[PDB]
């Protein structure tokens, strides 16, 4: 859905952020 | 009203000095370090985010009567399967983008509501994890400077 | 010192969203528009100042015993022959540089004292001029971006 | 005198600032 896609983009960008720290 | 001129001027002083010390790098309080680390982590998160997708602010079609339900849904799916510092950063950036989108589309009323929804979610569903994982101090160590 | 009481998660939210709104140029209150205007004038003041001269933290020779007299002498002379918004900006930037110099030299104790001296000068000696000249909203009209 | 000179530099920079507004 509309917000399912948003939270997926947020989730994956945050995870990338978390790994790089 | 009695005393508000004086009070406003004291807030300007405090705000200007604080802006100026943190501008020059000096973290004086404990939460000052956390705030500084959060502001910069937000900036980096959004730089990566917009470099891979559209602007984080364009991905949201929100109205005052519908903003709450949308916010709680996006956040609940973001943490549905775990918490980590990066997703917590994503959670702040999302709220930040909601507020920017709201003022831009002339729904300034939503700003302080969004802050409340964030604080309530942060205090109810993120703060236990934060305490189990070293508190905001561990975050400052991982994402500051 | 400055902001020693703003240590709640709710304040962390409020601070992050304030940063994001003003980073994109949006104010959420009349006070917010004054703070943003004041911060920007100070930056622009200091860039103008440090080009024509040296950075204004470089010249200062403060101690706890002489800080007050140095602050009052400079400020009294700044406004000796009148007030305007430019001089008030200079006044804020001077206080800011005193604070930065103080922290840089490990005299952090002076930050809160300088803040009080600025607030006291503002409320007793500048505030009538501010009121007779349109209040801080007029400063925002002239110096806001 | 150090402070008088700093007062002068602040006052003239503030006035140029005021003029450009």
């Amino acid at each position: 859905g509309t917000m399912e896609n948003l939270s997926r983009r947020l989730k994956v960008t945050g995870d990338l952020f978390d790994i790089m720290s | 009203p009695l005393g508000s001129m004086s009070q406003s001027n004291r807030e300007l002083v405090v705000d200007f000095l604080s802006y100026k010390l943190s501008q020059k790098g000096y973290s004086w309080s404990q939460m000052a370090a956390v705030k500084q680390a959060l502001r910069e982590a937000g900036d980096e998160f959004e730089l990566r985010y917009r470099r891979a997708f559209s602007d984080l602010t364009s991905q949201l079609h929100i109205t005052p009567g519908t903003a709450y339900q949308s916010f709680e849904q996006v956040v609940n799916e973001l943490f549905r399967d775990g918490v980590n510092w990066g997703r917590i950063v994503a959670f702040f950036s999302f709220g930040g983008a909601l507020c920017v989108e709201s003022v831009d589309k002339e729904m300034q009323v939503l700003v302080s509501r969004i802050a409340a929804w964030m604080a309530t979610y942060l205090n109810d569903h993120l703060e236990p994890w934060i305490q189990e994982n070293g508190g905001w101090d561990t975050f400052v160590e991982l994402y500051g400077n």
